DNA sequence: CTGGAGAATCCCGGTGCCGAGGCCGCTCAATTGGTCGTAGACAGCTCTAGCACCGCTTAAACGCACGTACGCGCTGTCCCCCGCGTTTTAACCGCCAAGGGGATTACTCCCTAGTCTCCAGGCACGTGTCAGATATATACATCCTG
DNA sequence: AGGATGTATATATCTGACACGTGCCTGGAGACTAGGGAGTAATCCCCTTGGCGGTTAAAACGCGGGGGACAGCGCGTACGTGCGTTTAAGCGGTGCTAGAGCTGTCTACGACCAATTGAGCGGCCTCGGCACCGGGATTCTCCAG
């Protein structure tokens, strides 16, 4: 009997590595620290569209809220190359859809 | 088999309640009153015996039950500190209540908190309720007194708590 | 300095009888007394013009201002050096130096009040956990201590587990237990022993603030009394106001729920008769009016309530009709008493504790009248009651 | 309108010495004053940013007072007493 | 027609449909936009190259192959923008930056 | 000849009085033009409610007398007690700002 | 005709200050402060009540909940009494019903 | 007639609200039945140990009526609240009185 | 199981010197392990108080990596590299 | 004579070594120890992963270097190399644990 | 200011083993497709409140002069902390063993979600009557010379 | 000690912000049904605790000394205090209209459900990174000169 599916950020964070250093590895603590890394940028801007959507009165968390809480939480450049990857991401899926 | 009983340990706060069902707790719930029943048990010669024990708190004298909080009960065992005797003064009017109420169920009348001693012969003289010194932190007589109850309970002049 | 006087200061001289359970020295007549079914006499060297019935212990107060004390003395209610064996169980001299005009005795502790207003305050406090101290937090006082007030006090009354001191100009000082609500000014959010701010919310005197229910002034009360663990206090106006235990509807709510704060009682508010005397046990009230009749309400077994056999819990004042003109009226913890204005003296409640003074363990429903050897050519003064025991002032008739 | 210039001048010498006093500071370098209204534009510009974040994403062109106390609530410095 | 994953659809390496579970069952809110997990998985993964990028760099400098936590923390506290977002964050195993104060130096 | 106090002293009245009031040391219009000015580099032609301008100045008010009691205690460190830049940095260092 | 309805805990608060403080009364940017007291108060035990639940993997928050939320958020003596009179509120709760 | 649930938990403070609240909020799928009693027995309790001490500190400034200013006095004179809302800024509240003893004239 | 008693010492002399090395200082004082020792009794007891309450929430008797993870999370104190 | 070097010089070379390792300060059983004594003190017979441990020394032992760092500051901001208690006590309280 | 002596660190070129990276099978989570209801978009209107402007009053700010008390540099003293050798201690490693307890599965039932009614609790208006803000005179505390 | 200044204390005296009462309406209580979340019980195994012996690195102790903390003193100027002058805030008032707030209608977008399959996880295996020993080459520190 094979333990319970445990799902973790470790193969896309791998690919990611693969396509920024296309020679580099990753040990498995520090693949642990990415993927907790991951995890707190997912929770920090879901709860931030989350606390969006509700002061709006809105049922809804669209693409829209999702941008605003990147603005919020992240500094500085690191704020707008996200929103522009993104806007890109969303346009492209928009477009093959 | 297991024979199971409801006892209602009511006495005044302070005398030992909480640390006289502890001291035979080895280690549930009264929704209808609001107070843990405490499961004592006593293995006896003839069988189990699990007291159901559940302190009123003193709800009997300012909670709102009216009879609830002996209805359910099968026997009693009144508390009183020897030691603060002015904890003796409601021990009648509990004792006319639980008569009331539950009819004919055995009382007893545990003094606690007992280690002069001159205090205690009083009680002991009156006639109508059984007294019990049960000391406490001296763990002398603290069966003496759930005995008592199993043996009017169970109606056998001769159980024991082996 | 100026001189307390009010209308609870009993000052005419006389003997004291003793009736009940003497289990614990309360009766007053030593160690080979512990049950007397009719009232018997009790030896104090001076007479006196007060005797006041604890919970389990007797103060008597002297024409001359000495109070004497007997009963239980382990909570240091006696007030005095009670070392010698047997000693608890005889009226001894409580050492107060101080000329005293009035005593109350609660359960644990008493109250003695001087000539000039101040209160002497020995004993302890009981709340539903232990003992909670009497004006430290945790700790006795075996000997009369004053009770710090920036005002002097007309008149001390004790329930079980407080104290409410009438000030000479009006307010209402509250110490003890407030579980119950019997203080009149703790929350039930911190009745549990203060909460955070501990028991020193509980045992240093504060007036219950009773909004503002005189406009810009506060209610300004003429008399207080006190049940076991309610408190009735008479205003100016006549409206009384109860604060406590009402779960039977001894205090005359509609409802059962205690009340924290004090509460204007519809049930008594009245303007053809006035208000002039209460007492209460746990679950009972006994109230007179000016008009000399004695009413009852709250719980209704074992007749508390005077009111013919087979009455029900009563929520409203109601008339015990069988009784005569009454000059005062005082309950005991299961029983009511009532002192016609000739001085003879009314019982009814609870027999068990002897306390009827008929001689019958019995439970009399209607009021019956309080007879004996040591009532005869005698009239009742005044007649206190506690847990298991009557204490009795009584006069040689002319 | 007009475009306002140079308004952290209005943040007087007089205006910082009273936060000074009331932060209990007896004696203030003449170095302070220049110091403080950098701190404290840097503060508004933090706190400023996320207001109006916040009415953009509700499409309004009023910044609101609750608007400032979320910006305020997400730096960790709650605000009562305007709503919050 | 074989299935056509979502994430190729938006031209991205992380889950996108696994965010968007993620959000739908993570009590954010009654309904969850289709382009909300788009945008949320390119945010995540531009952040995650970013910080990948900046410690393979450091385990260049340190002549090393592989990513240890050690140059993770390095990669995020000498950036300014990454140490501002994760400023409350501890790195296990990362070590501090080498930073001795100047008048603690000899001479 | 004139009676004048000897240094120190006023400010420590000072302290005393504006450490009783609650008011905003800080003047409204100046701030409210500061606050308008800051904005117009994230958005043109914005609107302020008066109390978002009044929630501004508390919090800024309040943000700066807590740095300044840090500021203090860090000046009294150093054996001074004149405030001066190098104790605001060291605050703000420890504080975790900038 | 009227305007929409706001809620607040206003009501609620005086009738506590009542019960408190008999004689004293409060101002309007008190009971304002108070409010948002109580609606921080409020958010800060849900939202640990909500993370106590999505860790242990459950779907509802009950009072073991709400109380572990108060002993984490409380600091001592506050945390002490607070999980007393939320454990008596709802025993009084349960036993009338 | 409608009993409150309020009334039944011996609470002031509003348990159906709450229970709306807690159900509307995204904090959690279901909400149990005692939880909405639970929490507003907590609030009211907050709330009644704050408004005891801001009432106090009315009392000993000789005001019948609570401010802004006797709430700060009542937070920060009081160790476990102060340590509760540390991070929360009570408009027109003011601080504490406190001047450090060296700055104090020498006497 | 024996009661543990005086483990604070454990944290030896030269053990508080390397923590600050590590953070840079160059002189120690004598007092500063007393008081560097009090610093991390009163730190220790802020985290395992929430990480004994998350694990008795949870109805284990086991202290898991994650308990330990919220508990510094909640504190503002977000700790990568152990889960979550 | 024997060669010494000059006090500060090794100190200087522990803060070179330290702060390019990454390795634990504290030795493991004595923080263990520790851990479960503070434990015991909230809920007796506790047990402790092995990685429950080492989070919490990861985590004691940042905070304690981050700590130390500002102790530096607050030493140097006194003119002094020398770190003493009260430059931890100010430290801890500007950043609000005190 | 220089040129050795040491001591420490930085580069090696050599081994080994263990974690990282890849592969394979399986299963369950994501993708399709369709249906349905409502949430959000958009239009239109109301009228609140924010912007703007001017005039008058005056408390607050700015600028200055004089003097001092605090910041800061230099000198001494001594004692306390750093560096180094020696000894003691216990941490660390490896290994073994025994249970507690965490993780999972099955089943049951009871608690909560969702609906429909009904009505009363709480909100928005509107009003009155004090608590607090205000102005003034006064007593008292404090500070500065002396 | 006495003079000068600031602050606290006791009347006044209005002002409008609490505190209450009324009417309304919409949201909370009550009754009911349906289903699945979780409470219990049972099982498995893993991983936590305890113990035990050996090595040796680290901790503890004592020494000698030098350099850093702290005290004291001097002095220079920068800050506080206080005055006179200038200016901008604040208040009161008015007016315009921009936009927040609300309502109504519509549709398209997400939730939900059922079927299908491949993406990703668990487990296994392999060998190339990196860690670890010896062995020199610089670097740096220290001091006799």
């Amino acid at each position: 009997k094979k333990r319970k599916r445990k799902e973790s950020y470790a193969i896309y964070i791998y690919k990611v590595l693969k396509q920024v250093h296309p020679d580099t590895g990753i040990s498995s603590k520090a693949m642990s620290i990415m993927n907790s890394f991951v995890n707190d940028i997912f929770e920090r801007i879901a709860a931030e569209a989350s606390r969006l959507a509700h002061y709006n009165k809105r049922s809804t968390i669209t693409s829209r809220e999702i941008q605003t809480a990147v603005r919020l939480l992240l500094p500085g450049e690191l704020a707008k190359h996200a929103v522009s990857e993104g806007t890109k991401a969303v346009t492209k899926y928009t477009s093959s859809k | 088999p297991q024979v199971q009983f409801k006892l209602v340990l009511v006495g005044d706060g302070g005398t030992g309640k909480t640390t006289f069902v502890k001291r035979h707790l080895t280690g549930k719930y009264v929704a209808t009153l609001g107070v843990e029943v405490h499961p004592l048990v006593f293995h006896t010669n003839r069988g189990p015996i699990k007291f159901n024990v559940w302190d009123t708190a003193g709800q009997e004298k300012f909670g709102g039950l009216r009879d609830g909080y002996y209805i359910q009960a099968q026997c009693a065992i009144i508390m009183f500190d020897v030691t603060s005797r002015v904890t003796y003064k409601n021990v009648p009017n509990w004792h006319r209540d639980l008569v009331r109420v539950c009819e004919n169920i055995p009382i007893v009348l545990c003094g606690n908190k007992v280690d002069v001693k001159a205090k205690s012969i009083v009680f002991h003289r009156k006639k109508n309720l059984q007294y019990y010194d049960i000391s406490a932190k001296s763990n002398y007589n603290f069966e003496k007194p759930f005995l008592w109850l199993a043996r009017k309970l169970i109606g056998d002049p001769n159980l024991e708590f082996v | 300095k100026v001189k307390v006087s009010h209308r609870s200061h009993s000052t005419e001289p006389g003997l004291v009888l003793t009736l009940g359970q003497g289990d614990v020295g309360q009766l007053g007549l030593g160690e080979n007394v512990m049950e007397r079914k009719k009232p018997a006499l009790v030896s104090i060297p001076e007479d006196v013009v007060q005797a006041e019935a604890g919970g389990m212990h007797t103060v008597c107060l002297s024409k001359s201002g000495q109070v004497y004390s007997f009963g239980c003395n382990d909570e240091g209610a006696l007030g005095r050096d009670t070392s010698v064996e047997g000693s608890e169980m005889v009226p001894g001299k409580v050492e107060l130096q101080e000329k005293v005009v009035q005593v109350s005795a609660g359960d644990s502790h008493t109250a003695a009040l001087t000539d000039d207003g101040r209160v002497f305050l020995w004993g302890s406090f009981r709340d539903n956990n232990g003992v909670i101290g009497l004006l430290e937090p945790m700790k006795k006082s075996m000997v009369p201590v004053q009770v710090q007030l920036d005002v002097p006090v007309v008149k001390v009354a004790s329930g079980n587990d407080h104290l409410v001191m009438l000030t000479a100009d009006g307010d209402l000082y509250t110490l003890g237990c407030g579980e119950q609500g019997q203080l009149g000014r703790v929350p039930e959010l911190f009745a549990n022993r203060g909460g955070r701010q501990g028991l020193e919310r509980l045992l240093v005197p504060k007036c219950v603030m009773l909004k503002s229910r005189g406009s810009r002034g506060h209610v300004r009360f003429q008399d207080a009394f006190c049940g076991a663990y309610f408190t009735f206090a008479i205003s100016h106006e006549g409206h009384v106001y109860g604060f406590g235990l009402s779960n039977y509807h001894q205090l005359g709510t509609p409802g059962t729920e205690s009340c924290f704060i004090p509460q204007n009682l519809t049930s008594f508010k009245n303007s053809t008769k006035s208000w002039v005397g209460f007492s209460g046990g746990q679950h009972h009230t006994v109230c007179m009016d000016s008009e000399g009749k004695a009413y009852s309400l709250g719980r209704a077994e074992y007749g508390r309530l005077g009111l013919g056999e087979g009455a029900e819990e009563k929520s409203i004042p109601t008339l015990i009709s069988r009784l005569p003109a009454v000059s005062s009226v005082a309950c005991g913890a299961s029983v009511g008493y009532a002192v016609t204005k000739d001085g003879r003296v009314f019982a009814w409640g609870m027999g068990t504790n002897y306390q009827l003074g008929t001689g019958q363990d019995e439970d009399a429903w209607s009021p019956v009248e309080m007879m004996g050897k040591q009532l005869e050519n005698r009239v009742v003064l005044s007649v206190s009651s506690g847990g298991q025991h009557t204490v009795l002032l009584v006069k040689d008739k002319e | 309108r007009k475009v306002l210039r140079d308004n952290i001048q209005g943040i007087t010498k007089p205006a910082i010495r009273r936060l000074a006093r009331r932060g209990g500071v007896k004696r203030i370098s003449g170095l302070i004053y220049e110091e403080t209204r950098g701190v404290l534009k840097v503060f508004l510009e933090n706190v400023i940013r996320d207001a109006v974040t916040y009415t953009e994403h509700a499409k309004r062109k009023t910044v609101t007072a609750m608007d400032v106390v979320y910006a305020l609530k997400r730096q960790g410095r709650t605000l009562y007493g305007f709503g919050g | 027609g074989k299935a056509k994953s979502r994430s190729n659809r938006a031209g991205l390496q992380f889950p996108v449909g696994r965010i968007h579970r993620l959000l739908r069952k993570g009590n954010y809110a009654e309904r969850v936009g289709a382009g909300a997990p788009v945008y949320l998985a390119a945010v995540m993964e531009y952040l995650a190259a970013e910080v990948l990028e900046l410690a393979g760099n450091a385990a260049r400098d340190n002549k090393k192959t592989r990513i240890i936590p050690r140059h993770l923390q390095l990669a995020i506290r000498n950036d300014e923008e990454l140490n501002k977002l994760l400023s409350g964050v501890t790195i296990a195993q990362g070590g501090v930056l080498p930073n001795i104060q100047a008048v603690l130096l000899p001479k | 000849k004139p009676h004048r106090y000897r240094p120190g002293t006023v400010a420590l009245r000072e302290i005393r009085r504006y450490q009783k009031s609650t008011e905003l040391l800080i003047r409204k219009l100046p701030f409210q033009r500061l606050v308008r000015e800051i904005a117009q580099d994230f958005k043109t032609d914005l609107r302020f409610q008066s109390s978002a301008v009044m929630a501004l100045q508390e919090a800024s008010e309040a943000y700066l007398v807590g740095l300044f009691e840090d500021t203090n205690l860090s000046a009294i460190h150093a054996k001074r007690v004149t405030i001066m830049p190098k104790d605001i940095q060291l605050a703000r260092r420890i504080r975790g700002e900038r």
